[PDB]
RNA sequence: GGCUAAUCCCCCAUGUGGACCCGCCCCUUGGGGUGUGUCCAAAGGGCUUUGCCCGCUUCCGGAUGGGCCCGCGUCCCAUCAGCUAGUUGGUGGGGUAAUGGCCCACCAAGGCGACGACGGGUAGCCGGUCUGAGAGGAUGGCCGGCCACAGGGGCACUGAGACACGGGCCCCACUCCUACGGGAGGCAGCAGUUAGGAAUCUUCCGCAAUGGGCGCAAGCCUGACGGAGCGACGCCGCUUGGAGGAAGAAGCCCUUCGGGGUGUAAACUCCUGAACCCGGGACGAAACCCCCGACGAGGGGACUGACGGUACCGGGGUAAUAGCGCCGGCCAACUCCGUGCCAGCAGCCGCGGUAAUACGGAGGGCGCGAGCGUUACCCGGAUUCACUGGGCGUAAAGGGCGUGUAGGCGGCCUGGGGCGUCCCAUGUGAAAGACCACGGCUCAACCGUGGGGGAGCGUGGGAUACGCUCAGGCUAGACG
């Protein structure tokens, strides 16, 4: 079931998240199908987060599923505002 | 690419089936001379239309026999029985070199 | 029989050289005559000319040399310091555009025989095709 | 030989053997003593050289020299074994590691101690 | 010990026996089906062979065949059926083939 | 730890006068004046001609000594220097230069590279207004090297700093000695440094 | 043996559609359409039960995951030269999701091999790694990808998926239970024990984060994982003080008895203030849920730490660990004493048989420094297997000579083709590493973000000198 999930790049006391679609059956940390994003939780740069919706998007039109850390994170940038 | 590749019919003996004959030449990956190899496909004439000493085009397959993945494309030149010979004189240089 | 013409061309043009000759006949084709055209304008050979012997027909390189000289051996720094194939029958040799080689930093050639004809180094990078590399000078 | 023979035939990659089989490959082999004893050098010296025949762990039985000066070894002693030969004494191919198993260090020595196996001497 | 997926054999035991007897009804009937037609007793060997098909497809509809394991089945079946009705089959019921 | 002990003999050993002594290096105590030749027995005997090896050491030993640089800095810091883009003496010195302790010492803080190191190490400087304790720290040009306001009243730093009242400091920086505020405006040239040594015979050291 | 519920099993029905046989059309390997005949469905549950949520059925496409097949690449031995019976093809058939001697019967007599078949030896393979100026050599630990195995061998069942590590049957070895009948096991999962070995950690913490299973959810499970502990195993940062201080104490060292050395080193002067004591004290964490809006969007909106009272900020504050190798040459560093072919040293050359800078201490010296030496192994050096890049008259090396098979190699002129070769386009070359730039932990190590590179192979386009090649000339080679 193609998911879209953070996987875990950082160092000890440092994580730093790969956003990426792939297979629900693989490691967190093994290959995934493409990475559209990035997400940092200790927030030391104006960029903690980015996306690229209209692959969020993509990848939602053919049935990913997140996770619910996931989907904040989409919807923070709002891959959902549909205004 | 389904892959196609061209050799000389050398080998008619089997029931539908054509042994076929296709060199390579390529640079040796050190010493850089061009070396000239080859090998024999076994190739599929459902037909019988193929014969001894033809030139043929041969195509990657869905799989005839264990062994036969390909099967004959097309003509591309009727007549080298001269390359025949060729092979069925090196085989026929086995004879010495043993006991 | 002869085996590789071009390097006995370069060849014949190497012993020349050495014993200090004015001129000497490589017999002809107009390969050969192509790798000579690129040798005069390069400034090696003075020229050649095509001519007959005994009515078979040959190539006049003519020499270059330096002039004379000081002390003991007089004799003048050669023109042609170097010459060598590359590429034989036997093992052939291709480089890429992004392969063909810097001659004595520079001050040296390659000649290269392209699908856009014969050139040195540098006419086949500004032209951007690569080919049979077939000797150096220098 | 010509291009087409080294493509024939082509270089040999060479081999080379194992100056010590404390077999294993291992950095060093545990034993135990047989032979205790001394030997008589090569030509070019005169001496009496303390060297242990020993069993390794290895299946493998070997001469091996007693470096330092005093040594306490004895024909049970169990010891740990070295590599480095003896260059003019026959068939000793291992060097005894002092201060380790039974071997003790050697006693006295105050200079190059990380070899010969001696703690350091205490001061005031 | 005694980890509880102990039920899961349990159950594939059941499945087991299950598909077997299914899996069973489908061939004897399909012999039937066959020798009727070597018979060459068309009506019957029809009646036999519709019961067989539709228990295959039956069989399909769950875990005993599935997929193409029920196609294949039945297109062998049919073929040979219709094949075994020449010895002059002037095939009676016809309820199973397309004219 | 880098080497902690009888320095001005370092001054003897490598032949020609290294302060890592501060004022003495220069007031005519350094021993340099009226005992120049090397330490211990046989410092006072003749020199034999040194081995092509033996010069490219004891330069790199110089070069070095000056820094009070570990080895393995030093060394890790050189091959940096031969990645580096552009000509690697030089950027090596630069980047030696560019070290924070260094830089303390540049700017007339501390009299000595060492008591500097301490400097930085006890945390009596910031840059860019943020406190720094690692000597090895990299001054980036355009940083801004100052003393802390917390310590601007030690006995030491105005100390050092009154004396410092209208000495020049090199180029490649500016200082103010009112708010001991200072500037690392460039990394600086060989011609920018007086260095006692020939840099091509510390690269040549490191060849082999 | 008996009772009984269901989303368990079965039978009719409906046929959106689908399966299958025969026909037709298109397509072209079993792709798609269509007609007739035959066969094929389902399950209910929860709520606020008039409407929705959770499911169920047949189908069509999507996505992701895989099966199978082909070219090419993938170690040593030729003192392994022949190998081959399902073996090689075929017809029909069984099997499968699916091609296939995958299997079975029947038919033919093939298939492979010096371009190294068969045999034997070793071995998980790759991304990469170490080394190297490169070409190359070596390797494949951790991280990522694939494979394979789960005490040894065989086997299937169940299922979308397995021939299934913590599922099942049988045989074998072993451990344990045994009323001698017979039973029970399977740490190459986290820890831990035990052996073996030179040697490799805690039977810790936590579900807070991230990820996964089931669940409408609340939520349970998770030795994945996030953390902590251990070991200088590696890397990186850091401390053992800073400044002043004798023409230079004492001891110890040589001494040409004048002196020289240790050495600004110490003592002592003064300043900072590792440890440590005190207070504050994190990010990692906003979702799931809450409410409003329609359980969407949007909008607000509150609960949730193992690490941990740790990192860190403020305050106060003590001069506060040094070791190891080496000093004959290669090689940076020399003297005295002691021993006298001994004791010993030793990588190679080679030291010691009374003046030993080579042995043993000492003073001094060099090199490194929480390390420093040793052994083992790999590359380097080694242009010493020579592609880059070696040789064979006497140094190792021309086969005793020839005929000539395969093979390698091929004069001059023109034309076709464009296989080699070259160029462009594009696909691919995962990520991590490596290279560049910027940034995040005070720095680095470490990490993130972006950029760039890249042999190779697919496709399309193009060039034609050389190399192939096909056709036609030639006569300088060769033969007559
Ligand atoms: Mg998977
Ligand atoms: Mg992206
Ligand atoms: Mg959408
Ligand atoms: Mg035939
Ligand atoms: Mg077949
Ligand atoms: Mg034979
Ligand atoms: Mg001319
Ligand atoms: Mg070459
Ligand atoms: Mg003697
Ligand atoms: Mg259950
Ligand atoms: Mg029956
Ligand atoms: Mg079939
Ligand atoms: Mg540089
Ligand atoms: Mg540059
Ligand atoms: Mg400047
Ligand atoms: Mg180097
Ligand atoms: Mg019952
Ligand atoms: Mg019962
Ligand atoms: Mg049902
Ligand atoms: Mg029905
Ligand atoms: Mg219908
Ligand atoms: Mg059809
Ligand atoms: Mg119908
Ligand atoms: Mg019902
Ligand atoms: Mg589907
Ligand atoms: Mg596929
Ligand atoms: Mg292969
Ligand atoms: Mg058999
Ligand atoms: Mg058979
Ligand atoms: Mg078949
Ligand atoms: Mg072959
Ligand atoms: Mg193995
Ligand atoms: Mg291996
Ligand atoms: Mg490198
Ligand atoms: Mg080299
Ligand atoms: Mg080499
Ligand atoms: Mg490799
Ligand atoms: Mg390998
Ligand atoms: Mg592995
Ligand atoms: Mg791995
Ligand atoms: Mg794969
Ligand atoms: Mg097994
Ligand atoms: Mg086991
Ligand atoms: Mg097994
Ligand atoms: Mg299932
Ligand atoms: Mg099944
Ligand atoms: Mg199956
Ligand atoms: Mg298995
Ligand atoms: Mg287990
Ligand atoms: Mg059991
Ligand atoms: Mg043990
Ligand atoms: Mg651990
Ligand atoms: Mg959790
Ligand atoms: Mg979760
Ligand atoms: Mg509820
Ligand atoms: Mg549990
Ligand atoms: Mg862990
Ligand atoms: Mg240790
Ligand atoms: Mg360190
Ligand atoms: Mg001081
Ligand atoms: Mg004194
Ligand atoms: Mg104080
Ligand atoms: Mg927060
Ligand atoms: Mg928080
Ligand atoms: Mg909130
Ligand atoms: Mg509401
Ligand atoms: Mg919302
Ligand atoms: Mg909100
Ligand atoms: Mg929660
Ligand atoms: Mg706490
Ligand atoms: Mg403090
Ligand atoms: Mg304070
Ligand atoms: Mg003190
Ligand atoms: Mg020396
Ligand atoms: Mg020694
Ligand atoms: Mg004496
Ligand atoms: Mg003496
Ligand atoms: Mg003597
Ligand atoms: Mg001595
Ligand atoms: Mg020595
Ligand atoms: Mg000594
Ligand atoms: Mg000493
Ligand atoms: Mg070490
Ligand atoms: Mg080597
Ligand atoms: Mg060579
Ligand atoms: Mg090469
Ligand atoms: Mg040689
Ligand atoms: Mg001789
Ligand atoms: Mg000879
Ligand atoms: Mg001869
Ligand atoms: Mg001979
Ligand atoms: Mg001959
Ligand atoms: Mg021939
Ligand atoms: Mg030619
Ligand atoms: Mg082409
Ligand atoms: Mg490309
Ligand atoms: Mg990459
Ligand atoms: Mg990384
Ligand atoms: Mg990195
Ligand atoms: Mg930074
Ligand atoms: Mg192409
Ligand atoms: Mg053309
Ligand atoms: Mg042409
Ligand atoms: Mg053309
Ligand atoms: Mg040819
Ligand atoms: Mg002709
Ligand atoms: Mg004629
Ligand atoms: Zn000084």
């Amino acid at each position: 079931m193609v998911k879209i999930r953070l996987a875990r790049f950082g160092s000890k006391h440092n994580p730093h998240y790969r956003i990426v679609v792939t297979d629900a059956r693989r490691k967190r940390d093994g290959k995934y199908i493409e990475k559209i994003g990035y997400y940092d939780p200790r927030k030391t740069t104006p960029d903690w987060l980015k996306v690229d919706v209209e692959r969020a998007r993509y990848w939602l039109s053919v049935g990913a599923q997140p996770t619910d850390t996931a989907r904040r994170l989409l919807r923070q940038a709002g891959v959902f505002r549909q205004e | 690419p389904k892959k196609v590749l061209t050799g000389v019919v050398v080998s008619d003996k089997m029931q539908k089936t054509v042994t076929v004959l296709v060199e390579r030449q390529f640079p040796h990956p050190l010493y850089g001379k061009v070396i000239k190899r080859s090998k024999k496909y076994l190739a599929h004439d459902p037909e019988e239309k193929y014969k001894l000493g033809d030139v043929v085009e041969i195509i990657e397959s869905r799989p005839i026999s264990k062994r036969k993945r390909f099967r004959v494309l097309r003509l591309v030149e009727s007549g080298r029985m001269d390359l025949v010979e060729k092979y069925l004189i090196r085989r026929q240089n086995y004879e010495s070199l043993s006991k | 029989m002869l085996t590789d013409p071009i390097a006995d061309m370069l060849t014949r043009i190497r012993n020349a050289t050495r014993v200090y000759k004015e001129s000497t006949d490589v017999p002809a084709s107009r390969f050969k005559e192509e790798i000579l055209r690129i040798l005069a304008r390069e400034g090696f050979i003075k020229g050649y000319e095509r001519v007959d012997v005994d009515g078979k027909p040959y190539l006049r390189v003519y020499l270059k040399y330096g002039p004379r000289r000081q002390g003991p051996d007089p004799r003048p720094e050669q023109v042609i310091h170097h010459i060598r194939r590359i590429s034989k029958p036997g093992r052939r040799v291709y480089v890429g555009v992004k392969e063909i080689p810097r001659v004595r930093r520079g001050l040296g050639i390659a000649i290269l025989s392209t699908s856009k004809g014969v050139l040195t180094d540098r006419e086949a990078r500004k032209l951007g095709v690569g080919g049979e590399l077939i000797c150096e000078v220098w | 030989p010509t291009i087409n023979q080294l493509v024939r035939k082509g270089r040999e990659k060479v081999r080379k053997k194992s100056k010590v089989p404390a077999l294993k490959g291992a950095p060093f082999r545990r034993g135990v003593c047989t032979v205790v004893r001394t030997v008589t050098p090569k030509k070019p010296n005169s001496a009496l050289r303390k060297v242990a025949k020993v069993r390794l762990t290895s299946g493998y039985e070997v001469t091996a020299y007693i470096p330092g000066e005093g040594h306490n070894l004895q024909e049970h002693s169990v010891v740990l074994i070295r590599g480095g030969r003896v260059k003019d004494l026959w068939g000793v191919r291992y060097h005894i590691v002092r201060g380790v198993y039974d071997a003790a260090g050697v006693k006295d020595r105050k200079k190059s101690r990380s070899k010969y196996g001696t703690k350091k001497p205490k001061e005031a | 010990r005694n980890l509880s997926a102990l039920k899961r054999h349990r159950q594939s035991l059941k499945r087991r026996l299950r598909n077997k007897a299914k899996k069973s009804a489908i061939k004897t009937l399909s012999k039937k089906a066959i020798q009727l037609a070597q018979e060459g007793k068309a009506e019957e060997a029809l009646k036999i062979m519709r019961k067989a098909e539709s228990l295959i497809d039956k069989a399909a509809k769950g875990s005993t065949l599935h997929k193409n394991a029920a196609a294949r089945r039945k297109s062998r079946l049919m073929r040979k059926v219709r094949q075994l009705l020449e010895a002059a089959g002037a095939p009676l019921i016809g309820g199973g083939l397309s004219a | 730890g880098r080497y902690i002990g009888p320095v001005c003999r370092l001054c003897r050993r490598e032949g020609v006068k290294l302060y890592l002594k501060g004022e003495r290096c220069y007031s005519p105590k350094c021993a340099m004046e009226r005992r120049p030749y090397p330490p211990g027995q046989h410092g006072q005997k003749r020199a034999r001609r040194p081995s092509d090896y033996a010069v490219r050491l004891r330069e790199k030993q110089k070069l070095r000594r000056i820094y009070g640089i570990s080895e393995r800095q030093f060394r890790n810091l050189f091959e940096e220097a031969s990645k580096k883009k552009g000509v690697t003496g030089s950027v090596f010195l630069g980047l030696l230069e560019s070290r924070l302790d260094n830089v303390v010492y540049r700017l007339g803080f501390a009299v000595s590279r060492r008591q500097a190191r301490q400097l930085v190490r006890h945390g009596h400087i910031t840059v860019n207004g943020r406190r720094v304790d690692l000597p090895s720290y990299r001054v980036r040009p355009g940083d801004e090297i100052a003393v802390a306001e917390k310590s601007r009243n030690l006995e030491l730093i105005r100390q050092n700093l009154e004396a410092m009242k209208g000495r020049k400091v090199g180029p490649w920086l500016s200082l103010d000695v009112e708010g001991m505020k200072g500037k690392f405006l460039r990394l600086p040239d060989r011609e920018d440094l007086a260095l006692p040594v020939n840099e091509q015979l510390v690269i040549e050291f490191y060849s082999r």
